[PDB]
């Protein structure tokens, strides 16, 4: 029937889910904070540029 | 795209002539038409352009007064109907397409052109100190052309046009606004410079980059084209 | 003139102080509420705007119309002032009933013809139509920019009102026989665009009863409140005899209470009845 | 058989809980206490496009800055100079509903879509001069909703079969087809390297897909609501998804679960889309109140407001260098903040 | 100015689009928009084909009284419709088809009804209800086999109204039956609508021919009572 079939298809799917490696959130947290920190500097919208220095205002 | 253009014959002093060029294969109301000129054994020498929609229309000094310029756009054809023709006016007559808009390569298209026989202060002048230059192919060569003015705009363009004229053929453009190449032209073409000083590189020269060259601007209106540089086998 | 006795004189002046705050307490919390919304900024309430703008202008007259009739003749602000408020009033009157004229006129062509036909209203053409109404309305009374004021005549304390010349009374006249068809106009626009509005209304009545009262309503009130403005001012353009002056000084006094009477009844019958300033004024103010 | 494959399915849901709380070891609010806050932003409206006639829904930057897409419900495609407020392109629709509209890196194609299910793409640089029809996928049985590039000859598009299909535009056929997702697809994102991609559908429900396997690798269930934007971490290792429930959810792709919360309780609605910027720290959303808001990505506060606009904000973007944001609406007005 | 030739060759071409968006504006202000839904068992497909004489979208074009009319049908997207009905905001109308002769799926109909009625998306939109497949319903209600009584307990108590006005020639039951049909959509429509959204409900055929006129009228008593809203009248 289709019903075995998706209950099978699922089960197949969770075990994909399921057994995979995983970090912890604190690695997790480190590097987006340093991914922010190190392009901080090249984010125009957080730090604000000078007028010669922004297309959309002279 | 196909531009097919006639008109052009025997004329004589004083009388007007009317050339007429069918476009077809292409959108001809979103194109800007050019009528260029060039005498025989001579230079590009531009006539008038036409915006889009008969919105804009402008002329050269020595033809104001006397040439005037129409588009039919349900029909894709363009009229110059001249008058008091004289022995000044005997050339080779192409119509040019071309499109205007960020990223866009006006000058891109040229018609075949008709023959026509008949018996500076403010404008920009494009020098071109090469004149003929034999070379080989397979030997990379360049060319150089000057301004009198700083072509670079606040904008950033530097509004400067390679074309060339292989023997006879019409006009093709190579690079526009500088360094930009166009679309079907080898990369062997290249084109550098600054303000007021520009070079064309033809890396690994053959048999079909063998004509003329010639260097046009586009800030003033007057459009004006390059003296030449021509290329031996 | 003879300044009137205590008599009615002292509650006509209570009742222009009623008015005058009940006039600029609509018209101020009308272009508040066109102001600090986008919704209720539509062409119609753009109409609305500039009739109540134009109707606080006209109440600030209050004050300086009822110097003259409190007090008696001697004016002490000079040809200037006097000059000034004989046009900030008749310009902004004109241009209040050009605009109540062209609310009329767009309400038929909406209203009469919801699909029969569908003429495109855009900003822009209500902009320029508001300057154009407003330029014609000033131009109007541009005879009265250089047709109105001379004090000259113990000198300063008992001079003469702000009366015009006497061989100039003769323009004046002509004048005021024209702004007579500012009155024959908007009424002819009102009474037939309006009836034709009202046909469709009741040809067709739980929201369709109201609209077509606060229209015959606002009617009624136009015609009280405009007829004896320009009624008394003919009749005071004729103050040949003294008889002619004392029926002319209190008819007029009743034509100015009831054209101050219509500023301030402008936003009630217009914006108020409305659901949209309602709700509006129900949310800036509640 | 049935009855045993469910509660198998129960235990491996139970397992995958276990080991994410496991690794639930510590959140970002203990860690980011110690950032320094960004401060109040202030962001004012430095474009306006006015040429449109109705709701705005789509909108997205190519690989410069300058050239902005917009999809507008009239049925009509424009492409503006944002620089010079110039409109580059007018493109008819020949489906009046569009909903989506995705720009090719290069410039050289453009896609859109709506109710019509069919793809629609189209080239500006056409031999011709004109716009024509490149492509015209068809397929899905339901309203696309989101599309993105790959390339020039690959294009992903998220419909409302609870399918997304990745077609090869040279062939226009199905090249790969998902059918995992038990909800509405309602938004597509593309990861920087490309070789991974993430949705979210109105099953309350984000997943994550290969592009060449094709399996759904890990999925993401923390809203309550239906999800209607998705957007990646610049990294490409997270990932941020908005939903009705007036909440904000980012989550990490590595760590596989949920990673920060941003909401707060004046906000009542639901969400329209959401980005971040170059650095990532600034996460903008829309909202169904008129609003846009940008929070701190890594602090989860108020950063900035912007307030400019009268009715839905439909979609928002950012650009590739991050020196502008654009804002569509429903009144068919477009307003670029920086 | 400052601008080089090959900028405003490039602002002459976004003016002239300016004006090509002005003149299709134009074009589109003056039509009125209609949304059309209904079930398989509902005359939908039918009252569509008149009007005229794997896509997800359907138009028809319709001119009544020098009027144009868009008419839209969403047949191929899922049952949902919670979501892309967001789409059709701003539509004049929403013509929503019911088949007054099935008594069995009819409560079904009055649910979903209801749930259109509800969506706050379409809560300044007005819905015109067609209670389609009313000779088959006529039929049905004089036979006497199927009785609305059973699936309508309250049916037994709901009487004739005594302002009702019959149709010409038909019998008491039909009637009976076609006013507590619309009596019920009535009552469904009416909670909520709080005078924001009136609704619309006709009897039509299938082979009616005046479902054209019906629906112009009824879009032209929106368009009134919208500007009656806008127009400072009301
Ligand atoms: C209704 C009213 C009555 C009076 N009162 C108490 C009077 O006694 C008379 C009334 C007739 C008026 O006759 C003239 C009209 C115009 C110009 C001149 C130049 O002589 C004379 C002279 C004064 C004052 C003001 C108003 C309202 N005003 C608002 C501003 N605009 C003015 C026209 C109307
Ligand atoms: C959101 C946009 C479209 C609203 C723009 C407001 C426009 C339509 C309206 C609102 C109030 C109006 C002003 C009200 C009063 C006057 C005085 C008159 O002597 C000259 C015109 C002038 C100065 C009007 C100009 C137009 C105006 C500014």
């Amino acid at each position: 029937t289709a019903s075995i079939a998706q209950a099978r298809k699922l089960v197949e799917q969770l075990k994909m889910e399921a057994n995979i490696d995983r970090i912890k959130v604190s690695k997790a947290a480190a590097d987006l904070m340093a991914y922010c920190e190190a392009h901080a500097k090249e984010d125009p919208l957080l730090t604000p540029v000078p007028a010669s220095e922004n297309p959309f205002r002279e | 795209v196909q531009l097919v253009e006639s008109g052009g014959g025997l004329v004589q002093p004083g009388g007007s002539r009317k050339l007429s060029c069918s476009a077809s294969g292409f959108a001809f109301s979103s194109f800007g038409m050019h009528w260029v000129r060039q005498a025989p054994e001579k230079g590009l020498e531009w006539v008038a352009y036409i915006s889009s929609g008969s919105g804009t229309i402008y002329y050269a000094d020595t033809v104001k007064g006397r040439f005037t310029i129409s588009r039919d756009d349900p029909k894709n054809t363009l009229f110059l109907q001249m008058t008091s023709l004289r022995s000044e006016d005997t050339a080779m007559y192409y119509c040019v397409r071309s499109i205007y808009y960020y990223g866009s390569s006006p000058f891109d298209f040229w018609g075949q052109g008709t023959t026509l026989t008949v018996s500076g202060s403010a404008d920009i002048v494009m020098t071109q100190a090469t004149s003929s230059v034999p070379v080989t192919p397979g030997e990379s060569v360049s060319i150089s052309c000057r301004s009198s003015k700083s072509l670079l705009h606040s904008n950033g363009n530097t509004y400067l046009y390679w074309f060339l004229q292989r023997p006879g053929q019409s006009p093709q453009l190579l690079i526009y606004r500088m360094s930009n190449l166009a679309s079907g032209v080898p990369d062997r073409f290249s084109g550098s410079g600054s303000g007021t000083a520009f070079t064309l590189t033809i890396s690994r020269l053959e048999a079909e980059d063998v004509g003329v060259y010639y260097c046009m601007q586009h800030l003033e209106y007057p459009l004006t084209f390059g003296a030449g540089t021509k290329l031996e086998l | 003139c003879s300044p009137f006795p205590l008599g009615a004189l002292v509650p006509v002046t209570a009742v222009c102080l009623c008015l005058f705050v009940v006039g600029v307490s609509g018209n101020v919390v009308t272009v508040m509420l066109i102001g600090r919304y986008r919704d209720m900024r539509t062409t119609t309430n753009l109409y609305l705007g500039s009739m109540a703008v134009s109707d606080l202008l006209i109440l600030l007259g209050l004050p300086f119309d009822l110097y003259r009739l409190w007090r008696s003749r001697p004016w002490v602000f000079g040809p200037l002032l006097c000059r000034l408020s004989l046009y900030v009033g008749e310009g902004c009157t004109y241009a209040t009933l050009l605009h109540m004229t062209a609310l009329s006129v767009e309400r038929y062509l909406a209203i009469c013809r919801p699909l029969r036909a569908r003429v495109l209203v855009t900003r822009r053409r209500v902009r320029a139509l508001i300057a154009v109404l407003w330029a014609v309305a000033l131009l109007s009374a541009g005879p009265f920019l250089f047709l109105v004021g001379v004090e000259q005549d113990a000198a300063a304390l008992f001079s003469r009102e702000c009366r015009p010349s006497p061989a100039q009374l003769g323009a004046l006249r002509v004048m005021l026989w024209v702004t007579t068809a500012y009155f024959f106009l908007p009424f002819l626009c009102l009474s037939i665009l309006y009836g034709l509005i009202g046909r469709e209304l009741w040809s067709s009545e739980r929201g369709h009863r109201q609209t077509v009262r606060v229209l015959l309503v606002v009617v009624l009130a136009f015609i009280i409140c405009w007829l004896p403005f320009h009624v008394g001012r003919i009749i005071y353009i004729n103050t040949e005899d003294s008889r002619m002056m004392y029926f002319s000084q209190y008819f007029n006094i009743v034509a100015l209470q009831l054209f101050y009477l219509s500023a301030s009844i402008n936003p009630i019958l217009y914006n108020l009845i409305s659901k949209k300033y309602r709700a509006a004024a129900f949310k800036l103010l509640l | 058989e049935l009855d045993q494959l469910r509660q198998e399915a129960e235990q491996l849901k139970n397992q995958i809980r276990d080991a994410r709380k496991a690794c639930a070891d510590a959140t970002l609010s203990q860690i980011t206490n110690n950032i320094d806050p960004v401060g109040r932003i202030q962001m004012r409206t430095r474009r306006t496009l006015r040429g449109h006639l109705a709701k705005i829904y789509a909108m997205h930057w190519g690989t410069d800055s300058r050239l902005l897409v917009s999809a507008s419900q009239d049925g009509k495609l424009i492409i503006w100079d944002s620089y010079t407020t110039n409109k580059v392109h007018a493109i008819p629709l020949r489906s009046s509903w569009v909903m989506t509209c995705a720009y090719a890196p290069s410039g050289n194609y453009v896609a859109c879509g709506g109710l019509d299910n069919i793809c629609s793409i189209y080239n500006l640089k056409t031999r011709e001069g004109n716009v024509r029809v490149s492509r015209e996928l068809a397929g899905h049985t339901g309203y696309l909703s989101c599309c993105r590039f790959l390339d020039d000859n690959q294009i992903v598009t998220s419909s409302g079969d609870t399918t997304c299909a990745l077609w090869d535009i040279e062939t226009g056929q199905q090249t790969t087809t998902f059918t995992g997702h038990t909800g509405d697809v309602m938004s597509l994102s593309l990861a920087p390297d490309t070789r991974l991609f993430v949705s979210g559908a109105c099953d309350a429900s984000a997943k994550l897909w290969d592009v060449r396997e094709g399996m759904c690798r890990q999925t993401f269930t923390g809203h309550e609501s239906d999800i209607n934007a998705i957007c990646f971490f610049p990294n490409g290792n997270a990932f941020a998804t908005g939903s009705d429930d007036a909440t904000c959810r980012l989550f990490d792709l590595r760590a596989d679960q949920e990673l920060m919360t941003y909401s707060h309780d004046n906000i009542i609605c639901g969400i329209t889309s959401v980005s971040f910027s170059k650095s990532g720290r600034l996460l903008l959303a829309g909202y169904d109140d008129f609003n846009c808001n940008v929070w701190d990505a890594l602090k989860a506060d108020r950063a900035g407001v912007l307030a400019g606009h009268d009715n839905r904000v439909s979609c928002l973007g950012v650009t590739d260098d991050g020196m502008a944001v654009a804002t569509g609406s429903w009144d068919s007005f477009l307003k670029i903040w920086n | 100015c400052t601008l080089s030739a090959e900028d405003k060759a490039a602002v002459e071409r976004s003016k002239m689009i300016e004006k090509q968006l002005q003149k299709d504006k134009q074009v589109y202000r003056r039509t009125l928009r209609l949304l059309l839904l209904g079930a398989d068992n509902s005359g939908k497909s039918t009252i569509v084909k008149q009007m005229r004489i794997t896509s997800g979208i359907f138009e028809t074009k319709f001119q009544v009284d020098k009027v144009n009319f868009h008419m839209f049908d969403v047949g191929a997207q899922r049952d949902e419709r919670r979501k892309w009905i967001q789409c059709f905001n701003d539509v004049t109308a929403i013509i929503f088809v019911v088949d007054s002769s099935d008594y069995n799926r009819l409560q079904e109909a009055l649910n979903d009804f209801k749930s259109i009625w509800n969506n706050r998306w379409l809560r300044t939109i007005s819905v015109i209800l067609f209670l389609n497949k009313q000779d088959l319903l006529a039929e049905k209600v004089l036979a006497g086999k199927s009785k609305i009584e059973d699936y309508f307990p309250e049916f037994a108590r709901y009487t004739t109204p005594e302002d009702a006005t019959p149709e010409p020639g038909e019998d008491p039951r039909v009637t009976r039956a076609k006013y507590f049909i619309r009596k019920e959509f009535v009552d469904i429509s009416t909670a909520s609508g709080d005078g924001r959204h009136i609704c619309y409900p006709h009897f039509t055929c299938s082979v009616d021919t005046e479902n054209a006129r019906r629906i112009f009228n009824d879009c032209k008593d929106i368009i009134l009572q919208m500007n009656l809203r806008e127009y400072n009248l009301v």
